[PDB]
RNA sequence: GGGCCCGCACAAGCGGUGGAGCAUGUGGUUUAAUUCGAUGCAACGCGAAGAACCUUACCUGGCCUUGACAUACUAGAAACUUUCCAGAGAUGGAUUGGUGAAUCUAGAUACAGGUGCUGCAUGGCUGUCGUCAGCUCGUGUCGUGAGAUGUUGGGUUAAGUCCCGCAACGAGCGCAACCCUUUUCCUUACUUGCCAGCAUUUCGGAUGGGAACUUUAAGGAUACUGCCAGUGACAAACUGGAGGAAGGCGGGGACGACGUCAAGUCAUCAUGGCCCUUACGGCCAGGGCUACACACGUGCUACAAUGGUCGGUACAAAGGGUUGCUACACAGCGAUGUGAUGCUAAUCUCAAAAAGCCGAUCGUAGUCCGGAUUGGAGUCUGCAACUCGACUCCAUGAAGUCGGAAUCGCUAGUAAUCGCGGAUCAGAAUGCCGCGGUGAAUACGUUCCCGGG
RNA sequence: GUCGGGCUCAUAACCCGAAG
RNA sequence: UUUU
């Protein structure tokens, strides 16, 4: 059975480290992995007036980026998914797992 | 600017590769509608060529001489407008023929400048 | 703002929370097509019989610290001023200064 | 040539010359010359009087210069006398649909005036 | 004037965030506000403690707060009745079973937060602000940081016209993004009103991004 | 006998496949005049091969997505000369002195905070 | 205007008053703060002392005045002239 | 006050504004009230990233007192949940299900409470000069000394940038670089995205498949006068031209020194102080901010043919979407309505890009220009569109035929033009912020105008 | 002469336009 | 050319 693991984060130094932390993890007691594909990132921006009273031109322009990554485990063993949920996922990275 | 700058080059027109007529269709051009300009000027040339058989790249250049560079192009394009006979490709082509035959509309439009001498 | 305003909006959205399912089923009954029309008039009349402050159209969104109603951001729940001063001291996830 | 009490232009397309009658635009003239069967391209100069009277019967089913102008001024009169908001606004030559008045009303209000 | 906040510009560059979680685009504000109250309360619960930073992690739908303080004693005291009940007191504010660890801050002199704490704690002691600022920069430059500016503004000790005074000893590169610069601002609530303390401290550039 | 070129101009990509054959062109499964009604876009689509005066020795199967008329015309010409001098390297001098080798860098400049149009600022007003 | 499939809008207080004063043919005008309730044929003959922000103006619901709201008959802005 | 230098400051060009219709902010006036703030540059589509009620702070009336909410004290009751009426509503009444912590009620004392005043008592934040190039220190030298030097001069430069001179030699903060983006290439990653080469083709990557290519997103390479010529003072620098995807700071953005303007803001917040406490506090329903003899600012749309209309056919990027976007079907002239469908999204949808190209049509006119304005009939949001919404259809078809004195923006993918998106938001953008399409002309020069070192 | 605009950080002058 |  297939295991599609999708990673989400607000930072990429976290999502990539978690992905290459779990890929090796599986590949140690199994195989048939399709690596962390990088999926296009969402980037939503904001304008914030910075003064208290009246200055339309003075604005801090901010961003927030959500990065997403794909990971395929095609036919893992029965000694793999146990060690998959047996791994502590950091903060700032969310992982959602779906059996195909 | 304050010290010195150079001029800019333009890619010669893809039909005849003559830089002057390309600079000229960059004068009828307005608001970025280069297609309108190309149609207008190529039509003017294809009208002045079939009657009064002359090589048209040779032709526009042997007729602008009696108009004088950029100033001649402005005088042409505006003297080409105040005719209201048919589509603009025609009141540029008739104005080129009027400049060749030595008329007063563009051949002697700048005569008021030589009159001032 | 003046605490009357924050209590007023706690008031209004508390009401909307109270009469929520009622307003929902009434709105549903109206748009019915397989229902009698005496009911499709009773439902109208009963819906507009509610408190003015029952329908969330009357609410307005305010800052999670100050309560300032102009310059709101639904992504954050705060208005502009405290948002700026929190993004800068490093208290929000993902947000940086944008440039491209 | 002479339709609904106006001399529509003659040497011009039919759909465009039919709109000179106060009460007909492009949609209504297209409806007319569709219900009679004369294409819009036909210039009036080339019309036999076998079709002019049919299209006259057509415009006769349309409110045109006289009656249209009449009932127009009559509704405004109902408004003026009923003393409602828009009748008041009609008495003063001000924008009535709810347009701004601090400035930008020189079409209802007329040109600019000095002190 | 009109300078950008020091930490805010080197946030995606060389500084980390004081909040590390993830939240879907319609459940983000819930989490952020649950976080803001927790910070707001901890900064009073541990005010006479020596906290310099609060870091809130929401790992996979959990709650874990790490406070980097100087005296773990005042926030613990007797071991077994506060930090395991302070987690109870936080869980009520985050809404998620929380955990609170201790970051023993060695070199308790590199924090603009704590330098501002001591400076304002002296200002509200009615001390001469010049000796205060300068004693603090003595305290901090000696301890190994390579540059310090201290800024103090507003009706200083009770005159009727406001004025601003700073002291800069060492190196403080602000336009250099790879510069590790701690910066902290506080308000000394004197009986004459408000004095603003700002404190920049530098320690040497960051070489290698993150 | 199959050579590839990737040609970017503004937001266009113009995957070009050049092969030795007749003079035949298909622009995204469409003929040269079926695609660019602006027959100057075809003129510069036929700039490089005609400069080498071949125009009959190669077939071109091309696929371009992104941009507009002029952007895609310049992108296709770009990808064509890339495929061209990937075939016969010694060609690069000539295609260099007419300008067909250089990836034109100018992209649209972004709007600014406080500006009408990225260098257009509001009409200044005094008193 | 209101959507014809939602029907006309009338408030409950004013309409209860109108239905209670039609069964009495009262001559006392109906004092209301609505300004937004539409005029029904029910209303003809009656006179409504409708608000105008400051005062109450009673308007006598005449025949051509159906399809209007109450408030349409009380100008809320005082304007006589500028000079 | 001189001198030099610089900068769309002027010049040359391109396009606007001042003219006309409307949108919007201000002044005034008006008014019950038209809430307050912001006044040269640096206020005037400004706080407001969205006034129908709400927001709301103002006016009109109608109501409340430990007060809508903090804690400190006393007593009976689990929080609750129904249902009706008077009422414009607040507000009250009247009824059902539940049986030491809590959540209202009752009371009293401090107190709460004010968007009230002072930004000239303050902080915290911002404009502005101005991304302007400056601001200093250590030693060493000169001046009894304060001080000076350095940091000046010839050049140069975007630049206290660099060189050469020189009683200065160094150093720091500013400059630049480190940061993000865009341009070329490489390594990885191959799905939801891709289709080069095979075949299956229901002609659609669709479907097997392939991991090439485009793309996607992580880690890197490249550019540095490096190379040659020339001018130059064994100089910096500058002019090339070769190469190169890119050549000299390749393009943009973020970052805004020391200080000035008692610049802006007690109406974000906080705060010292002063004032109010049956009201300047709290709660309501209607109005109002939407007024209109007029005056200004900033925009949107046009006056036509390089155009209007109608038909046919292309090509974007970037964003949004579960209370949301909705394939498709049915109804309508349409706005939309009903069923119906996938989607928490590189998968489904918004979504059609427009200007462009092809064909006809109009033939230089107040017109098939232009849409103001008005009458008529609707749709949707909403509890309600009168005051005071947007959109849709029919009719209606003003002004306006390139605009005075004057004046503004712009040096390249820019001006000019053509459309798309979002934030705010139930609905309400010509405004703001972004996105891409097409795509110029000119710069002789510093005498002047304007701001600075 | 007046009134509206232009001009200046602010004034007249001056320029324009209008009414008379 | 009038005022700081
Ligand atoms: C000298 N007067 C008039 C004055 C007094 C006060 N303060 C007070 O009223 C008294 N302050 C107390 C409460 C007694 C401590 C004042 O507070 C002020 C001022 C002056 C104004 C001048 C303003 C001026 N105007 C023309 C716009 C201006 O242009 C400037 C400027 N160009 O910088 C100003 O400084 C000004 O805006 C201003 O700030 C003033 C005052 O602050
Ligand atoms: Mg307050
Ligand atoms: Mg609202
Ligand atoms: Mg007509
Ligand atoms: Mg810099
Ligand atoms: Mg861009
Ligand atoms: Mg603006
Ligand atoms: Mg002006
Ligand atoms: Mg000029
Ligand atoms: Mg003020
Ligand atoms: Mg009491
Ligand atoms: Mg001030
Ligand atoms: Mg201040
Ligand atoms: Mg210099
Ligand atoms: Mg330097
Ligand atoms: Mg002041
Ligand atoms: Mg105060
Ligand atoms: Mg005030
Ligand atoms: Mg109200
Ligand atoms: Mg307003
Ligand atoms: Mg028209
Ligand atoms: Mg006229
Ligand atoms: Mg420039
Ligand atoms: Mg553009
Ligand atoms: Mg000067």
């Amino acid at each position: 059975q297939r295991i599609r693991i999708r990673l989400k984060s607000f930072d990429h130094r976290l999502i990539d480290q978690s992905a290459q932390e779990i890929v090796e993890t599986a590949k140690r007691t199994g195989a048939q992995v399709c690596g962390p594909i990088p999926m296009p990132t969402r980037i939503e921006r904001f304008n914030v007036l910075t003064s208290p009273h009246v200055n339309k031109d003075a604005r801090d322009q901010y961003e927030i980026r959500t990065y997403k990554r794909l990971i395929d485990i095609v036919q893992p063993t029965d000694k793999t998914v146990d060690a998959l949920m047996k791994l502590d996922l950091a903060a700032g990275v969310d992982v959602q797992i779906a059996l195909g | 600017r304050r010290r010195v700058v150079a001029a800019r080059e333009i890619l010669p027109d893809p039909k005849f590769s003559s830089q002057t007529i390309a600079k000229f269709m960059n004068h009828v051009m307005q608001d970025g509608k280069k297609s309108i300009a190309e149609s207008i000027v190529y039509g003017a040339l294809e009208r002045v060529q079939e009657k009064n058989k002359v090589d048209p790249v040779e032709f526009f250049e042997t007729t602008l001489e009696k108009v004088r560079t950029a100033l001649a192009m402005r005088w042409l394009v505006d003297a080409a407008a105040k005719r209201s006979e048919k589509t603009m490709a025609l009141r540029l082509a008739g104005e080129l023929l009027d400049a060749a035959e030595g008329k007063g509309a563009a051949i002697k439009k700048r005569e008021d400048v030589h009159r001032m001498a | 703002a003046k605490k009357g305003m924050i209590n007023r909006e706690l008031k209004r959205e508390k009401t909307v929370a109270k009469y929520a399912a009622k307003r929902a089923e009434l709105k549903a009954t109206i748009a019915n097509v397989n229902a009698s029309d005496e009911e499709r008039f009773e439902a109208m009349l009963k819906l507009q019989a509610l408190p003015r402050n029952a329908s969330p159209v009357r609410l307005r969104n305010r800052c999670g610290l100050t309560g300032r109603p102009h310059g709101y951001f639904r992504k954050f729940g705060l208005s502009r001023n405290k948002l700026r001063d929190t993004v800068m001291q490093g208290d929000v996830p993902g947000v940086v200064k944008a440039s491209w | 040539a002479r339709i609904a009490g106006v001399n529509i232009p003659d040497n011009k397309h039919a759909v465009i010359s039919l709109t000179y009658i106060f009460g007909i635009g492009r949609h209504t003239a297209k409806n007319i010359l569709a219900a009679v069967g004369i294409t819009e391209t036909t210039k009036i100069r080339e019309l036999d009087d076998a079709q002019l009277d049919a299209i006259r019967a057509e415009v006769a089913k349309v409110p045109t210069e006289g009656d249209l102008r009449r009932e127009i001024s009559m509704n405004i009169k109902r408004l003026m006398d009923l003393g409602c908001y828009r009748g008041l606004r009609h008495r003063r030559s001000l924008p009535v649909r709810g347009q701004r008045t601090k400035t930008n009303a020189r079409t209802r209000k007329g040109p600019r005036k000095p002190i | 004037g009109q300078k950008v906040h020091p930490i805010g510009i080197r946030l995606g560059v060389v500084k980390r965030h004081n909040a590390n979680w993830y939240a879907n685009p319609k459940q983000y504000a819930e989490y952020l506000l649950k976080d803001l109250q927790v910070r707001e309360f901890l900064t009073k619960k541990l005010k006479n403690a020596m906290v310099s930073n609060i870091l809130i992690e929401r790992p996979s739908g959990a709650a874990k707060v790490t406070i980097s303080t100087a005296r773990p004693g005042i926030v613990i005291g007797k071991k077994g009745e506060d930090i395991e009940k302070l987690q109870r007191e936080l869980t009520n504010i985050m809404g998620v079973p929380a955990q609170v660890s201790i970051n023993e801050i060695d070199r308790p002199d590199l924090d603009a937060r704590l330098v501002a704490e001591a400076i304002a704690s002296q200002l509200e002691k009615r001390v001469m602000f010049r000796r205060a600022m300068k004693r603090a920069v003595q305290n901090t430059m000696r301890a190994g940081a390579k540059g310090i500016k201290v800024e103090v503004s507003g009706r200083l000790g009770g005159a009727e016209i406001a004025r601003t005074e700073w002291y800069r000893e060492g190196r403080v590169p602000l336009h250099t993004l790879r510069a590790d610069i701690d910066y902290a601002t506080m308000r000394a609530e004197t009986t004459y009103g408000t004095i603003g303390v700002k404190v920049w401290i530098f320690r040497g550039e960051i070489l290698g991004g993150m | 006998a199959t050579n590839y070129g990737t040609g970017r101009r503004k937001t266009a990509t113009a995957r070009v496949f050049l092969s030795a054959g007749t003079g035949k062109l298909v622009i995204n499964n469409r003929t040269l005049e079926q695609y660019f009604g602006r027959e100057t876009a075809r003129m510069v689509v036929r700039q490089p091969l005609e400069l080498l005066e071949a125009t009959e020795k190669y077939d071109l199967y091309i696929t371009v997505k992104g941009g507009g008329i002029g952007g895609q015309a310049g992108a296709i010409r770009h990808g064509i000369t890339r495929a061209l001098i990937a075939a016969d390297e010694t060609l690069k001098p000539v295609l260099r002195q007419a300008g067909f080798v250089t990836r034109d860098a100018r992209e649209v400049e972004r709007k600014k905070l406080g500006l009408r149009k990225a260098r257009k600022r509001p009409q200044f007003s005094k008193r | 205007p209101r959507s014809l499939k939602k029907g006309p809008f009338v408030d409950a207080h004013l309409f209860a008053k109108v239905e209670a004063a039609v069964a009495s043919n009262s001559r006392k005008p109906i004092k209301t703060w609505s300004r937004r309730s539409m005029i029904l044929p029910d209303f003809v003959g009656l006179t409504i002392s409708v608000h105008n922000g400051r005062n109450h103006v009673p308007v006598i619901v005449t025949e051509h005045m159906v399809g209007h709201k109450l408030g349409e008959f009380a100008p809320t802005r005082t304007y006589r002239g500028h000079g």
